[PDB]
């Protein structure tokens, strides 16, 4: 249900979160499309205690490498 | 399967997902079930008893 990056929860904008069993991806709800969990398509909201079924993970700055 | 078998193949889903998803369509956000899923998981299974 939810990606939790660094002590937060992160939902999906439009879209799954699934997985090969090695990587996570989110994607589309009808289609597999796959593309890396980026901080431009997930939004954040919680504090990663209350949601059930959240994995850690990892997401994607695309700032912070420049 | 949500809503997937009235179109084609029935397609599994976890049912906390089926109904953010339910709440997505009128306009609340995925967070207040995935935030609040034992009031409503009480609200509905009080309302159907
Ligand atoms: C909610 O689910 C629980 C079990 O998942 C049901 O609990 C049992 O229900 C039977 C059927 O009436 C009773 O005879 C038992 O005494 C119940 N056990 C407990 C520990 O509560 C419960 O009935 C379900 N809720 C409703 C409104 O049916
Ligand atoms: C799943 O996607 C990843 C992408 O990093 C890929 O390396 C992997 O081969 C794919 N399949 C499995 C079974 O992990
Ligand atoms: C995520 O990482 C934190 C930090 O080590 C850890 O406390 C927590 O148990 C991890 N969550 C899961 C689901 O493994």
């Amino acid at each position: 249900p939810a990606i939790c990056h660094d002590g937060k929860a992160h939902f999906p904008r439009e879209g799954v979160f699934v997985s090969n069993g090695t990587h996570w991806f989110v994607t589309q709800r009808n289609f597999y499309e796959p593309q890396i969990i980026t901080t431009d398509n997930t939004f954040v909201s919680g504090n990663c205690d209350v949601v059930i079924g959240i994995v850690n993970n990892t997401v994607y700055d695309p700032l912070q490498p420049e | 399967s949500g809503w997937t078998f009235g179109a084609g193949p029935a397609l599994q889903i976890p049912f906390p997902m089926q109904m953010a998803y339910r709440f997505n369509g009128i306009g609340v956000t995925q967070n207040v079930l995935y935030e609040n899923q034992k009031l409503i998981a009480n609200q509905f299974n009080s309302a159907i008893g």
